[PDB]
């Protein structure tokens, strides 16, 4: 699978109203925050689900396409179908013992899931397998400006389980963001690519991922959520031509002139975007 | 035994008088001897290199055997001729757990150039309680490596010996006399033969 | 000499507590391939006030499952917490060799009284 | 060692609240599947100013169905929750390692003491 | 090929966000601080590594910049390489009895290795190979503030193992940092160069490699990183002429002028230079 032949840079804009976009397991379910400044946080993991689960509902298990860690299954089944596809004999923890076999499992693991081909995966577990690093990384979403969560009480008439306190009714609440914005990062890497044999079209259909995550996943606890805007960094050879941190500082999100109050709508902010060193080009597919 | 190197020509005048004297009328031993012979064993280091493809041993037969006939007359103590599972003396448990650690690492790692008795022998005796954690530290990774075997192989009867050798201890002492390193290397020697020895 | 109640001796309480919460964890999932003896034993010896904070979280965490079930065996384990801590005051930020010499030695003491009739 | 009712240390005032508060829970709700310390504990000791003010606010539920019946001690959880609030200054946005560890011993000690006589 | 003739010594600094700069294997996964005041820490060995790999990946293999500790490789197989080459037999541990042979043996390995002439190595096992220093060390990284590790918790769909309940799913965690900057030194030694050919291209090579150390090992603990300043001092002398800590007292870091909240940007904080001796130039080369 040919491999693209540039360095890219990314960064995605993504809004919410009335919803909690990521629930934290350890503070009974408040959204993640940064504790010591108020500003939200949302888990990477999370949008590499929602990309996982976009891929899968789009290409609906097409050759080449299949997802690895899907909603129910065991791992190590699934790696022995490798062995099995090759015709080798599985050891309990080891490798096979000539460098051809295991190549062969590896390739024939990354030929067919998109995911580990994108991401890349830890499968040394007990049917051993390798390791891979994926030429895609993200990291954590920012709000911009602090976040004021509320809670809820509601009502519901009807029991569970059976009780003699009884008929009785139960009371429960939720946790909402009014508003808020976030701010993400991204980077692909050319010599990763060329190991795995990440090809152009899977960047096609990445963009596409991207542009229409959310559109599939309503739930009664998020509220309406939506991409704004995506800005992309092409880079003219197999390296870098600038630092990483440079070109995020090109892109400028500041509270809107008419926009005094808390932050309502998407209306509140402006952005802006300045012109990337001569090594570089810039465009703007959202 | 007690020469610099295994050879007559450095053999002390002195010892060579006392110990015919002491033997012919059963007087006291010379007070050097014991001195003497922890020097040796402290200063030796075999390395594989030796014909014998097993390393050598340094607590040999015969040092052990001066050690406790020097101890039985001069001091007025008491040895038995093998291990005693009932003695409870400090030194002696802890030579005794000093031989369990060894046998577990052995076991943990085949081949190894550098076993604790390469590097810890001498300290381990003259202070006690500035190693022995580190040691017991180690034994973790040591026995938790044979654990997660298949067959399991010793883990389970390693920890049972660990476990009720170390129950007659209260604290590990700051440092030594001579005649306790004595009974710490007699409680090493005997252990060590008590494994090796069902079968 | 065996494990004596009446110490009152700091690592060795410390060394008590750890031996008790292994315990607990392995009854929690019997079978784990690593256990906190292998992840931590080396860093709490040394430096106890940096890690006991996050055992005991999981030392809950564990003991949830249990109290959940018809399993009865399961505030043992709560009742012998409240008697060790009730001696302690604070945790060190360091301890010496010896400190920690005395540390295994409670430890040891602890764990063998777990497993008699 | 035990409940030492003058330390003053600000974690330490901290964990004897949310014992009280747990206990509260507990006789109000017998037999709950989730308990406020399986919800909470962990962020509880690790950033107070984000979660305490709601969990007081719950507490008056809890004591407020209690003394709706003739059954009492409520009153004795009220006046103990009201004597240590009095002298805390004001919930800190964060702790460090080792407070979370007299945190948590103050937990304990707190605890003990309840199921006492 | 010329040894360098003159003495320096460096500053670095550099910064991380929402990662893990370098956790130590010993404490689960925390990141590696002091205990008796909360400062963080950062082995020499990991620098080293990094620098390791960027020069192999630029370099691609080129004559006389291979690379002696690749991954998983075997260590005796490279030297009995280098004794074939000097068409020596090795023996068991010791190195040939004639001296002109010893030195051949060690030239060509000091020679076709890059990592062995700038950083030195141990090479004294089965097929002894002789020792060497190498004129470039540094010291340990240490943080300016204390830092405040958070800890994440996460989730799972599938699940690996086949056992009674394994329907099932499961839970892990994760430990980062919000903000930290951190420092750096290092020494060059003439003398020393003198012995193994270090020569000034291998420093335009090593200034080139520090700039842009941290533009590749993007991965999902490591966050984002990048470096900030980097300043050299230069003495007119084989010899030095001023004491090592004196220079170092130069620099100066300190918050920045009206910040009140904890640290989150390197704008926060402002950093000076003062004037060197006189027998001591100094460049800012970032």
């Amino acid at each position: 699978m040919t491999a693209i032949a540039n360095r890219y840079e990314f960064v995605l804009l993504f809004d919410v109203e009335n919803g909690n976009p990521n629930g934290d397991p350890d503070a009974g379910n408040m959204p993640r925050i940064d504790p010591e400044t108020g500003h939200g946080l949302v888990t990477d993991v999370c949008l590499k689900r929602k990309i996982r689960n976009h891929v899968a509902l789009t290409k609906e298990g097409a050759e080449r396409f299949n997802i690895y860690i899907q909603e129910k299954a065991i791992l190590n089944e699934t790696h022995e179908r490798a062995y099995t596809a090759c015709d080798l004999k599985p050891e309990p923890k080891k490798l096979p013992k000539k460098v051809e076999d295991a190549k062969r499992v590896t390739d024939w693991m990354c030929t067919n899931f998109y995911d580990i081909r994108t991401f890349g995966a830890v499968m040394t577990t007990e049917v051993n397998c390798g390791q891979v690093r994926g030429p895609v990384q993200m990291a954590f979403a920012r709000s911009v400006e602090p976040v004021v969560p509320q809670e809820v009480s509601i009502t519901r008439m009807a029991v569970t389980t059976k009780a003699e306190a009884e008929d009785n009714r139960t009371m429960g609440r939720k946790h909402i963001v009014p508003y808020g914005l976030y701010v993400a990062h991204g980077f692909i890497s050319a010599p990763l690519a060329e190991k795995t044999g990440f090809s152009d079209e899977d960047l096609t259909l990445f963009w596409d991922a991207l542009v229409n995550m959310f559109e599939h996943d309503r739930s009664a606890a998020r509220g309406l959520m939506s991409s704004r805007k995506l800005i992309v960094f092409k880079h003219q050879n197999r390296l870098g031509n600038a630092p990483a941190h440079k070109l995020f500082d090109l892109v400028k999100v500041s509270r809107a002139e008419g926009s005094s109050g808390p932050a309502r709508s998407f209306a509140d902010y402006a952005v802006t975007v300045g012109q990337a060193p001569e090594g570089v080009e810039v465009k703007e597919m959202l | 035994q007690t020469a610099v190197l295994n050879k007559t020509e450095n053999i002390s005048p002195v010892l060579a008088g006392g110990l015919f004297r002491a033997m012919l009328t059963g007087g006291p031993y010379p007070q050097s001897l014991l001195p003497a012979v922890l020097g040796r064993i402290r200063a030796e280091h075999a390395r594989p290199e030796d014909k014998s493809r097993y390393r050598l041993e340094v607590v040999t037969y015969y040092r052990a055997a001066l050690i406790k006939a020097y101890l039985i007359r001069n001091r007025k103590l008491e040895v038995p001729v093998s291990l005693d599972p009932a003695r409870t003396d400090r030194p002696y448990l802890l030579g005794r757990l000093f031989a369990v650690l060894e046998k577990a690492q052995e076991d943990a790692v085949p081949g190894a150039n550098a076993t604790i008795k390469d590097r810890y022998l001498a300290s381990a005796s003259a202070n006690p309680g500035q190693v022995f954690h580190m040691l017991l530290k180690n034994a973790s990774n040591h026995t938790a490596k044979l654990r997660k075997d298949p067959e399991r192989k010793s883990a389970i009867h390693y920890e049972i010996m660990m476990q009720e050798i170390i129950d007659n201890i209260s604290d590990f002492p700051v440092t030594m006399s001579s005649d306790e390193q004595g009974l710490f290397m007699i409680g090493y020697y005997h252990q060590r033969k008590a494994l090796f020895t069902k079968k | 000499v065996s494990l004596d109640p009446a110490r009152t001796d700091r690592p060795y309480l410390l060394g008590r507590l750890f031996a008790v919460l292994e315990k607990a964890q392995e009854d929690a999932v019997p079978g784990a391939n690593a256990t906190i003896k292998d992840r931590y034993l080396a860093s709490a010896s040394a430096n106890p006030g940096q890690v006991f904070h996050m055992l005991l979280k999981n030392a809950s965490n564990h003991t949830a499952k249990l109290r959940k079930d018809p399993e009865r065996k399961a505030i043992h384990y709560e009742i012998m917490m409240q008697e060790i801590i009730d001696n302690i005051s604070d945790f060190p930020v360091t301890m010496s060799s010896d400190e920690q010499g005395l540390f295994m030695i409670g430890y040891y003491h602890q764990r063998k009284a777990l497993f008699t009739k």
